[PDB]
């Protein structure tokens, strides 16, 4: 059984999104990584146990102004994560609005998920874990913090997508 | 006048933007492919397919 | 209007970071076109 | 030992990207596509005692890509610019990209002028001297040649690695 699908990482630039693609796909981390122009594209290949199942995963430019080519990635995915740095309420905002945007454009049954990344910044935390589960229950989101830095929750959050994944 | 020509100037902008994301998308599907590629015969197929 | 000037300037940006991306990956494949070895091809992809 | 940036140019449909297909590939085709924004081929072919490398960028010839071809041209040591010897509108329209590049390209540009399509002499719409005088009050490589039969299609590229410093 072979069950391979399309996967959209969107949020505000600088969150993460790259970073976390690396380290699921190819298992790095660089601390220098450059802001993506318009989007990358990468697939992995992970075994649930019996059945494969195939990531498409496109890691959109997320500075606004490719704001309005955003579709153009999501339309026609069967899974999202929407990233947000948990040291930075703005880009949490930021973050609402894409699932906003989401639930009204995309699938209604695609599958959402929420990553607080950058958790090894607790440091400076600027979003209460408690209050984005909280946001993320009511929106049906899984919800999951994550560090591309160390791969905390990084092949979980991919993982507990294709399980979830119809 | 103005605000006239600077409309359709606008939408052959988008047209554009979309062509060449478009051409973007199939060059890097196409790259993620020959990525996976086990054999240089494999490779050749790909680069030989259609955009 | 002032901001109809203002998309068309935001919308040209984005094309034209289209446009490098498009030229930046068809120079790859041509490098991987003109590649004799799968080890020069994932020194490319590289 | 010498690799240069060459681009073609001209109105859509006068033979661009079947000229490169030829020379890179010996191929031609009756019914290419129309080209999306601009593709990219190289061809290393040895001068007599040199390898010389053609980075060639084929573009979009449609109206609407016009402004963006500043950004293929820009850095160019070489240009072809293309048109349909049996089409008088498009040779008008070559002589405003070479107006273009004399005053927007490097300063030292090598312009070649291509009348395509001379298979098709049977059409000819455009004289060939007409052309030819316009080319040489302008300093351009003009050269007619033929996709099809592969006619001055290696001359003119190794007539432009020639004439370049
Ligand atoms: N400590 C830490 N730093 C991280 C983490 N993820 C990304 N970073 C850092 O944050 C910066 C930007 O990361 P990047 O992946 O480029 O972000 P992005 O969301 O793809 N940006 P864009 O949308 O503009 O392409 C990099 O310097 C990177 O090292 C993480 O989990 N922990
Ligand atoms: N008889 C003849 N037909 C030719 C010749 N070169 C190209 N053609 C024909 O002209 C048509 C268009 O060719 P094409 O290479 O796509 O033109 P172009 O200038 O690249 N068009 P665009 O700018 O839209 O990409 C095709 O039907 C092709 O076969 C030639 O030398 N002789
Ligand atoms: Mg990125
Ligand atoms: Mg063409």
């Amino acid at each position: 059984k072979i069950c391979q699908f399309k996967l959209v990482l969107l949020g505000e630039s600088a969150v993460g999104k790259s970073s976390l693609v690396l380290r699921f796909v190819k298992g790095q981390f660089h601390e220098f990584q450059e802001s993506t122009i318009g989007a990358a594209f990468l697939t992995q290949t992970v075994c649930l146990d019996d059945t494969t199942v195939k990531f498409e995963i496109w890691d959109t430019a997320g500075q606004e102004r490719y704001h309005s080519l955003a579709p153009m990635y999501y339309r026609g995915a069967q899974a999202a994560i929407v990233v947000y740095d948990i040291t930075n309420e703005e880009s949490f905002a930021r973050a609402k609005n894409w699932v906003k945007e989401l639930q009204r454009q995309a699938s209604p049954n695609i599958v959402i998920a929420l990553s607080g990344n950058k958790a090894d910044l607790a440091n400076k935390r600027a979003v209460d874990f408690q209050e984005a589960q909280s946001y993320a229950d009511d929106n049906s989101l899984l919800f999951m913090e994550t560090s591309a830095k160390t791969s905390m929750n990084v092949n979980e959050i991919f993982m507990a997508i294709a399980k979830k994944l119809p | 006048n103005k605000a006239q020509r600077l409309q359709t100037e606008l939408d052959v902008s988008e047209q554009v933007q979309r062509d060449f994301v478009k051409l973007s998308q199939t060059l890097q599907v196409q790259l993620e492919r020959i990525r996976q590629a086990d054999s240089l015969e494999r490779i050749r197929a790909i680069l030989n397919d259609t955009k």
